[PDB]
């Protein structure tokens, strides 16, 4: 059956500057003239969505800045000029033969300036507490690059496991990304320390950014 | 417009079957060949099969020939696919996409809605709402960060929207994670020190899956 390999699997590109994403077949995809090969988009919790046919026709209702080339085994999407709510997975996939085949997608970031996490932190609720859970929870906003670690610290002892991070993707207007980490304890493991320490380092600071509460107020 | 509106997630036990739809509008349903699809979490698109509505034939990607099942419904113009036999491996999203072009070669010009199935033992769970606010005392500084965590529920998903979608711009929402064998997400909303606590917050999760709603205000403690 055709394989399609696409690359890169992950692409960084600044606004306003030009993304090219390959994918090649392991057999050549023509046919009566035509390269049956297509691009779609699709945006996180979205369906795809066609942006290209043939290897180089343009869907209707899809912008020019996106465009196909290529022909037999090697193809190329391009973007251009890249904009904030380009932030999507693209996808090629032949239908020259049964059954038709996808590549594994190029996801597109949007490269932007640096940016810091706003940290917030929030002791358990009494509604949890009450339960006999108790989970701490620390919010980072709003920052750029991705990558981020968040370090958890209890009387300054630090701890892992029972901690969940959770990224959100892309903000498609303003290009960063928040994250937030819970750390979930028992009551009575809670009820038993005082301090609890949310440490955040990111390439923005040589520095962690830390927030912190004490139980006891 | 030309839209295919897919049924809603279902959740099925190992070994059982699972039946999904797919409605056309805007367009002739007799008249065009119609094509499913597999993604599976969040990634790879796998072919299923496709069958001709008016008419028809139908064929199948080898991959899923014991598997999957297509069938239509001519005069309510939907198009079916059932799921035999499900594993773990069959938890995925299932799109419906309409065949384009002028022959059999055909891209697809419109996808449906897409389907989720999760295929597991554990049993529906409603969640607990947990309201996240300051604080300690004092607010800080110029702008105020408050939250829902959602916590404890089975199946996804849930749906946290905030003074009944009057903060918009400033709400995260932070993908779900399983811990325990079930489900933890989160939500935030940011709003200007000015205005909190005067003006008061509420977030709503819908978990529609046990048919609750919870309304939560953020007091502070
Ligand atoms: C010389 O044979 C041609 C020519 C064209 S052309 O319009 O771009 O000249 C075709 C244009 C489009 C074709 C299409 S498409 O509209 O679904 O992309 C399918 C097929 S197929 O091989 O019969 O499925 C074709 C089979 C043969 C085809 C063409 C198609
Ligand atoms: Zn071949
Ligand atoms: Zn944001």
């Amino acid at each position: 059956d055709i394989v399609l390999t696409q690359s890169p699997a992950s692409l960084a590109v600044s606004l306003g500057q030009r993304a090219t994403i390959s994918c090649r077949a392991s057999e050549s995809v023509d046919s009566y003239g035509n390269s049956f090969m297509h691009w779609y988009q699709q945006k996180p919790g979205q369906p795809p969505k066609l942006l290209i046919y043939r290897a180089s026709n343009l869907e209707s209702g899809i912008p020019a800045r996106f465009s196909g080339s290529g022909s037999r085994t090697d193809f190329t999407l391009t973007i251009n000029p890249v904009e904030a709510d380009d932030v999507a997975t693209y996808y090629c996939q032949q239908s020259n033969e049964d059954p038709r085949t996808f590549g594994g997608g190029t996801k597109l970031e949007i490269k932007r300036a640096d940016a810091a996490p706003t940290v917030s932190i929030f002791p358990p609720s009494s509604e949890q507490l009450t339960s006999g859970g108790a989970s701490v929870v620390c919010f980072l906003n709003n920052f750029y690059p991705k990558d981020i670690n968040v370090k958890w610290k209890i009387d300054g002892s630090e701890r892992q496991n029972g901690v969940l991070n959770s990224w959100t993707d892309q903000d498609s207007k303003d290009s960063t990304y928040s994250m937030s980490s819970t750390l979930t304890l028992t009551k009575d493991e809670y009820e038993r320390h005082n301090s609890y320490t949310c440490e955040a380092t990111h390439k923005t600071s040589t520095s962690p950014i830390v927030k912190s509460f004490n139980r006891n107020e | 417009e030309v839209q295919l509106q897919q049924s809603g997630p279902e959740l099925v036990k190992p070994g059982a079957s699972v039946k999904m739809s797919c409605k056309a509008s805007g367009y002739t349903f007799t008249d065009y060949y119609m094509h499913w699809v597999k993604q599976s979490h969040g990634k790879s698109l796998e072919w299923i099969g496709y069958i001709y509505p008016n008419n028809g034939g139908n064929g199948y990607n080898q991959k899923f020939k014991g598997k999957a099942t297509l069938t239509v419904d001519k005069s309510s113009s939907t198009a079916y696919m059932e799921l035999r036999s499900l594993t773990s491996d069959d938890s995925a999203v299932y799109y419906c996409a309409r065949r384009g072009g002028y022959g059999i070669r055909g891209y697809f010009d419109v996808w449906g809605t897409g389907t989720t199935v999760t295929v597991s033992s554990a049993k529906t769970t409603p969640p607990s709402v947990y309201p996240l606010a300051p604080g300690c005392g004092d607010t800080t500084g110029s702008s105020v960060t408050s939250g829902c965590l959602v916590k404890g529920y089975f199946p996804e998903p849930v749906t946290v929207t905030w003074n009944s979608g009057s903060l918009s711009s400033s709400v995260h929402t932070f993908p779900a994670l399983l811990q325990s064998g079930l489900y933890t997400m989160s939500s935030s909303v940011t709003v200007p020190s000015s205005t909190w606590p005067s003006q008061t917050v509420t977030c709503s999760v819908a978990h529609p899956a046990s048919s609750t709603t919870v309304d939560k205000k953020l007091e502070p403690s």
